[PDB]
């Protein structure tokens, strides 16, 4: 199951470490590609996430940055019509 | 939770 918020984002807690195999643009504010860029997570780097979201065509993970701000990044596609996931863009440990 | 938008 998933919790749901006022933007219709499906979300819950999950804690793991994600290492992308390609550069990924990270977002502030929320799990949408239209949100501002926080930075770039380079292939091979690792973030430790505490939240997972289904929104805007993707599964996103959320973490807290060094400035105390929330950061959001997409790790694979999510087709809401079928609840089908795409290939993971890296590895999770 | 789940951020904003």
């Amino acid at each position: 199951g998933w919790k749901t918020n006022k933007y219709g984002t499906l979300y819950k807690s999950e804690s793991a470490s994600f290492t992308p195999n390609t550069d990924i643009i990270t977002r502030t504010t929320g799990p949408f590609r239209s949100m501002p860029q926080s930075g770039v997570l380079k292939a091979g780097q690792t973030i430790h996430y505490d939240e997972v979201m289904k929104q805007d065509g993707h599964v996103w993970v959320g973490y807290t940055g060094n400035s105390g701000q929330r950061i959001y990044l997409p790790v694979r596609t999510w087709n809401k019509s079928t609840n089908t996931l795409g290939v993971l863009w890296g590895t999770i440990k | 939770g789940g951020g904003g938008g």
